[PDB]
């Protein structure tokens, strides 16, 4: 799964921890047996204004 | 002071169903000893821990 969040948005979006994002866009139960992985991407999604 | 030890055992039964019903409402090292105000006034890592 591949979507895309800010710098503080990041942290949100991992098992059990709830915050803005992860309550009606993207929810992680207690059983992600999985791996988030994650990378900054302000050098091609981002342009002026 | 006859009737000694069937007293004695009903004084015993009963004194271990009090320390039960007392000690189901012991901390145990929690923040409180309700499940409800646990589940209601806490994040569900931390509820369920």
């Amino acid at each position: 799964d591949s979507f895309v969040i800010r710098g503080d948005e990041v942290r949100q979006i991992a098992p059990g921890q709830t915050g803005k994002i992860a309550d009606y866009n993207y929810k992680l139960p207690d059983d992600f047996t999985g791996c988030v992985i994650a990378w900054n991407s302000n050098n091609l999604d981002s342009k002026v204004g | 002071s006859a009737l000694g030890k069937l007293q004695d055992v009903v004084n015993q039964n009963a004194q271990a169903l009090n320390t039960l019903v007392k000690q189901l409402s012991s901390n145990f090292g929690a923040i409180s000893s309700v499940l409800n105000d646990i589940l209601s006034r806490l994040d569900p890592p931390e509820a369920e821990v």
